[PDB]
């Protein structure tokens, strides 16, 4: 019953087209086109089955391709109809007009995709960087606060003795020293302070730019969608 | 960590003339000491030692000589500096202070782990921590294979060291292209041999006609003739390329070139001992994680009368706008491959606010019936349904996990696990082809899983118990079998070649099809593949590596295709395939296996193998996703290379140098003129610490190259916005103007160089292919090495514009026939016309094929002989797809009147002349012979999907070599189809002889 002007039948359709259309698919969802006789393409198991239309396997019982598909009718089929639907457009000029609106859009939106995209890697790079410097300042800090405790060590000694020599210069020596070393810690613990501030920043900075993301990667595939359904309905209608 | 920066301390690129330096002495006293940049330890060491008189409690201070510094490191390492001979500005210090200790625990070991840890780009330590028991078993089971490698290196020492230093630089086979053996005098060839006589070294020259045949022992025989004992070996002048195997002189790549060039191949003559005494010794040692302590009912998966259940707890959170976004979900996939062994599997959907689902999810898989490589793929997706009924779902997060682990168990219990960023361009809602494993940055989505328990620890079945026992068709199997690897099989085919399963062993070759016709979710069918591959005839090297792509995840599979390699892949194949054979490691499930133990095996028992396999892990040692896996596999290559790590630490230091250099330039001077940054580069480059390192290491493009002393006049900042660094170097051999004076590299810090890489790999492929099909198109692949993310070196041709720059200085469309001619004057215009011709066809073709960026005069250089070639490739395949949805195959070189010109010698009706219908013929050539090597470059791109090229991502991205090589249609529709494409691109000329046959 009837023929080209079936729903399922796509013609000159790439596999990867058909991919693309049969993509997380339920089981039974299928689309016959052009082979390289026709193949006819099933979703199931979370697959897409090529089975070639010569009858499967011989003889046949054949009739006509509509009968074959109409007799396993292979539950859903992928129509041409409401993808037709995406493109009001009544003129080649309106459609035209259309889709150069469109596809100015998708080149401003995808550059700003871009932009957002290296700004990402950047923020990503930056908070990787910091992370290993904390690392470092954990390291550093530690060494200094061995310092103190190796001079505490030492001088407990070495003072409690100077003060029997009547000697002050030597231990206002040592506590200058110790003066010295606390100050540099001080300055190195404010410094790491200081550093875990910008990575808190940078890491809510990152948060944001991944959200503002996950906002234009879904209305950048829909635009591009649009943009590809005008460029075909041009192409059809326009001389071939 | 891995380094933030390549700079002297963190936050500065550049320590001052002098600095302040903080050291921490032994009895708790701090000395602030103003050192110089480039002072050694020693001499601060004494400095200090002499300062610290003027302190309290010096008296307690024993002999300088009875310490060292210690310091972190930009690593965050707690460094132990026994190298005193180091100086301040090459210490990667984080903050200017050293730490005075007495030297303590094993300081060889301690020596040897900073060494590798330097080379790596990570400290070795960070290794020792690693809680998983995959990772400790590698470190020690992967000391196996560094163990045979140097006793087999110490075999038949010297001549088996010399053989692992200087490798045999030959061809695959001994037999020579007709057309190259036409250029020989009766199968004959001229060579020089230069010996160098002592006392004053004065060069001599011996000019030999001896076979092509000839092993380099006969060449030495008829040297000695023209005034018994092997006692002297033969070396290339100019370079360190040695011929220490008994291989016919003419399978020697250099004479092979010579050949073919018609160019005077120059040898030199030098004893066997004045190389073999220059050789040391190279010692491996056991590591003490080999000499340490660890450590401190089962059930059979065929035994689990149950279904396959997966629970799905909660995320910690997700980074969404919910003023854009409605519910998230957890889609989930049981993966064999690429490959869903069932249905996908979603949770439901739940505010973006609350990701929580505490729902277990049920698949459509027997347990018994999962296979040995099966994994779990999946991902918390974002679903928005604003318009229509229509509803827009987008990855934020993906993982994967092995369903069985190293040790064939299955996954039971709760597991967390840390997502990965959806990777640029995927818009795929899972990604089986990315790693397995949580993400080792724990400030990512943290998603709580939980497995079946089955009172008992589940394990894959052992082999024995696997091994249960419960005429018009050979012309279609041999149909099935030449067909491509990304060819249309049908669901009739597959249960045709399961059938015929048995006949298959007839054709090995068809393997690939046979191994896609098996349903994977079926132990009945798995363990009869099983049986026939442990019995399976092997197959060619080219063939087998299909087997190790992301379709072919089972180990018995990946078994054999090892094992092909093992006994049938040249080394010359291993470093032409290197890139393809490293990226395929990625797709691996474990860190020990069969591919890895192969490849470290080789890169330590050849050291061409080893420099190229070193740099293509190293350069993405950056990237989280591999660096543990890259990084332990790089510490046991360092470990066992021997010598060889002293040179590559040198390599290293001098790329560190560079990177640092360019990053001053593109940040701190990036709004500075030229000339303010050519008089910073020319007094930086004369710093002592610069110029010892950048001066006598061996070249990361050829390791047989050595970079002498720099030529500092001739090093420069090109005038391109990513300010690439023009070097030269002096080539020190002794013999250097026999081969080349000057060795000029680009040294570019800004653009990821991995797809020029490729495109020169193929570009190279291909040149071969058409050379032993007796084609003589002259290609330029030069060297290309990505050394780190988006930093790399490109090898500078000499004697060769651009044709913008041939076009000014002179403008018409003759201005380039009349430059072509100006630089060939009398007899040698002909071969130059034609050495463009050929050149030009070959990059004709290959570009139509790899569907390269758009070529300019900009992008074409053309060499004063006439040989032109392509640069900065950059796109290749169907990268405007997605910018303009036009369905169409571009002619990236559509031949200018310019070109055309050239071609016709100046002629007036350019395409009616026998030189354009000579040039046409070439093409279609050159054509044909790809469309008939089409499986190899499939295969090769295939291989490459993990490696995060944004342009190649999907199967469905390589489609596009399917449509230019017309791999659906008969060779004489294709060779239509690629005519017709010249044709509307160049608006007429391209025609042939004969339609309905296609005879002459
Ligand atoms: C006057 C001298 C003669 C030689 N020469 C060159 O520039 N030789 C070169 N050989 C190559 C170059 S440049 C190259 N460049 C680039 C970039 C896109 C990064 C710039 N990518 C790739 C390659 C590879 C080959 C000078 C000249 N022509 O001005």
């Amino acid at each position: 019953m009837s023929l080209q002007d079936a729903e399922w039948y796509w013609g000159d359709i790439s596999r990867e087209e058909v991919n693309e259309k049969l993509r997380d698919t339920a089981d039974g969802t299928f689309l016959v086109r052009d082979a390289s006789d026709y193949t006819l393409t099933l979703r199931k198991g979370g697959n897409n089955k090529l089975i070639k239309i010569f009858g499967f396997s011989d003889p046949l019982t054949f009739s006509s391709v509509v009968e074959l598909i109409n007799h396993y009718r292979l539950l859903y089929p992928v129509s041409k109809y409401q993808q037709d639907q995406v493109v009001k457009e009544d003129n080649i000029e309106a459609v035209g007009k259309k889709l150069h609106e469109y596809n100015t859009q998708f080149q401003e939106k995808s550059r700003e995709y871009d932009r957002l995209y290296e700004e990402y890697t950047r923020t990503s790079q930056e908070i990787q960087m910091k992370r290993t410097a904390i690392e470092a300042f954990n390291e550093t800090i530690k060494i200094f606060e061995e310092q103190c405790q190796t001079q505490e060590r030492y001088s407990k000694e070495y003072i409690e003795k100077f003060k029997r020599e009547g000697n002050e210069k030597e231990i206002q020596r040592i506590m200058h020293n110790y003066d010295k070393l606390k100050s540099r810690i001080s300055e190195i613990i404010d410094s790491r302070r200081r550093l875990e501030e910008d990575l808190k920043k940078q890491a809510a900075e990152y948060r944001e730019i991944d959200k503002r993301m996950n906002s234009i990667k879904p209305d950048l595939i829909q635009l591009r969608k649009t943009r590809d359904q005008y460029l075909m309905w041009l192409t059809q209608k326009g001389v071939r | 960590p891995p380094r933030p920066s390549s700079g002297e301390l963190w936050g500065i690129h550049l320590m001052p003339p002098r600095i302040l330096v903080e050291c921490l002495l032994p009895n708790g006293m701090i000395v602030t000491l103003e050192c110089l940049r480039e002072a050694t330890l020693i001499t601060i060491k004494h400095e200090l030692f002499k300062e610290a008189r003027k302190y309290p409690l010096h008296q307690l201070l024993q002999d300088e000589s009875s310490y060292i510094f210690v310091s972190v490191t930009q690593e965050a390492e707690r460094e132990e500096f026994f190298d005193e001979t180091r100086r301040l500005c090459d210490l990667r210090l984080f903050q200017p202070f050293l730490k005075v200790i007495e030297p303590v625990g094993n300081r060889e070991e301690k020596i040897l782990n900073r060494e590798i840890g330097f080379a790596i780009g990570m400290p070795v330590c960070e290794f020792d921590m690693v809680k998983d028991p995959e990772v400790q078993d590698f470190r020690r089971n992967i000391l196996n294979v560094c163990k045979e490698a140097v006793d087999l290196r110490d075999l038949n020492s010297p001549h088996s060291r010399a053989m692992y230093v200087y490798p045999p630089n030959v061809e695959s086979s001994p037999e020579l292209p007709k057309h190259i053996y036409n250029k020989l005098d009766k199968g004959q060839i001229i060579v020089v041999i230069w010996v160098i006589v002592s006392p004053n070294n004065d060069k001599q020259k011996y000019t030999l006609k001896i076979n092509h045949d000839c092993v380099p022992e006969q060449v030495i025989a008829e040297a000695i003739r023209k005034k018994y004992q092997g006692k002297y070996i033969l070396k290339v002048c100019g370079c360190d390329e040695y011929f220490l195997e008994k291989y016919p002189l003419s399978q020697y790549k250099y004479i092979r070139s010579c050949i073919m060039l018609g160019r005077m191949p120059n040898l030199m003559l030098m004893a066997k001992e004045s190389l073999y005494s220059q050789l040391p010794m190279d010692c491996f040692t056991m590591p003490s994680y080999s000499r340490r302590i660890s450590t401190a009912s089962t059930k059979s998966l065929w035994v689990i009368n149950s279904a396959l259940r997966i629970k799905i707890l909660c995320a910690t959170y997700v980074n969404v706008n919910i003023r854009d976004i409605d519910k998230i979900y957890v889609r989930t996939g049981i993966y064999h491959g690429g490959e869903p062994l069932c249905d996908n599997v979603n949770t439901q959907r739940v505010p973006c606010s609350n990701p929580r689902w505490n729902e277990w999810l049920n698949y459509d898989i027997y347990i018994p019936d999962l296979p040995r490589a099966a994994r779990l793929c999946l991902s918390i997706c974002s679903v928005k349904g604003r318009k229509g009924a229509k509803e827009e779902h987008c990855p934020l997060a993906w993982g994967n996990i092995n369903l069985f682990d190293y040790t064939d168990t299955l996954v039971s219990g709760k597991m967390a696990l840390n997502l990965w960023p959806v990777p640029h361009g995927l818009e795929d809602l899972l990604n089986p082809i990315g790693v397995t494993g949580s993400n080792p940055n724990k400030e990512t989505p943290c998603l709580e899983l939980e497995f079946d328990w089955f009172s008992s620890v589940v394990k894959f079945p052992d082999m024995s118990v696997i091994e249960e026992h419960a005429e018009n068709d050979k012309e279609q199997l041999k149909a099935i079998s030449t067909r491509d690897p990304l060819s249309e099989i049908t669901e009739q085919e597959k249960d045709f070649l399961w059938s015929h399963r048995h006949y298959c062993v007839t054709i090995p070759e068809i393997l690939p099809k046979l191994l896609l016709s098996v349903k994977w979710n079926s132990r009945d069918e798995v363990a009869q593949m099983y049986c026939l591959v442990k019995d399976w005839p092997p197959i060619k090297p080219e063939q087998a590596m299909e087997l190790l792509d992301c379709n072919y995840p089972d180990p018995m599979v990946r078994g054999f295709a090892v094992r092909c390699l093992e006994k049938y892949l040249t080394d010359d194949k291993l470093s032409q395939y290197l890139i393809q054979l490293v990226q395929v490691l990625k797709y691996e499930q474990y860190l020990d296996n069969l591919l890895v133990r192969f490849l470290l095996k080789k890169a330590l028992t050849n050291q061409r193998i080893g420099h190229f396999f070193f740099w293509h892990l190293k350069s993405e040692m950056h990237n989280k996703t591999v660096s543990q896996r890259f990084g332990l596999l790089l510490e046991s290559y360092c470990r066992a290379c021997g010598m060889y790590l002293k040179h590559l630490n040198r390599q290293v230091e001098a790329m560190e140098k560079l990177i640092n250099l360019t990053d001053i330039l593109k940040q701190e001077k990036k709004d500075e003129t030229q000339k303010v940054q050519m008089k910073f580069l020319v007094e930086q480059m004369r710093r002592p610490d610069f110029m010892d390192a950048l001066q006598g290491f061996l070249s990361p493009l050829n390791p047989a190259h050595q970079l002498g002393n720099l030529r500092l006049e001739e090093c420069r900042i090109m005038s391109s916005a990513k300010r690439p660094l023009w070097l030269n170097w002096e080539n020190p051999d002794i013999m250097s103007e026999l081969l080349f004076q000057n060795n000029e590299i680009i040294f570019k810090n800004g653009d990821d160089l991995r797809q020029d890489m490729l495109t020169l790999q193929i570009i190279r492929i291909m040149e071969n292919i058409w050379q032993n099909q007796g084609l003589d198109l002259r290609m330029l692949p030069y060297g290309c090495l990505s050394i780190g993310d988006c930093v790399g070196l490109i090898e500078v041709v000499r004697n060769s514009h651009t044709i913008m720059q041939i076009q000014c200085k002179g403008f018409n469309s003759h201005t380039l026939h009349q430059w072509l001619k100006d630089k060939n004057k009398g007899e040698i215009y002909d071969a130059a016309i034609d050495l463009f011709t050929r050149s030009c066809a070959g990059y004709c073709v290959a570009t139509f094929i790899l569907g390269i960026g758009d070529r300019h005069n900009s992008n074409i250089m053309v060499k004063d002989d006439g040989q032109l070639f392509h640069i900065d490739f950059g796109h290749f395949l169907d990268h405007k797809k997605k910018k303009f949805g036009y369905k169409r195959e571009r002619v990236p070189f559509v031949l200018t009147q310019d070109f055309l010109i050239v071609i016709s010698k100046g002629a007036q009706e350019c395409t009616k002349t026998r030189e354009f219908e000579r040039f046409q013929e070439m093409c279609y050539k050159a054509y044909l012979a790809i469309r008939q090597h089409a499986n190899l470059f499939i295969n090769l791109f295939s291989m490459m999907l993990g490696s995060g090229m944004p342009e190649l991502q999907s199967f469905d991205d390589i489609a596009y070599i399917r449509k230019t090589l017309a791999l659906d249609k008969t060779e004489q529709e294709a060779l239509e189809y690629f005519m017709k494409q010249m044709n509307d691109a160049h608006h007429g000329g391209w025609t042939t002889k004969m339609d309905w046959i296609f005879h002459t």
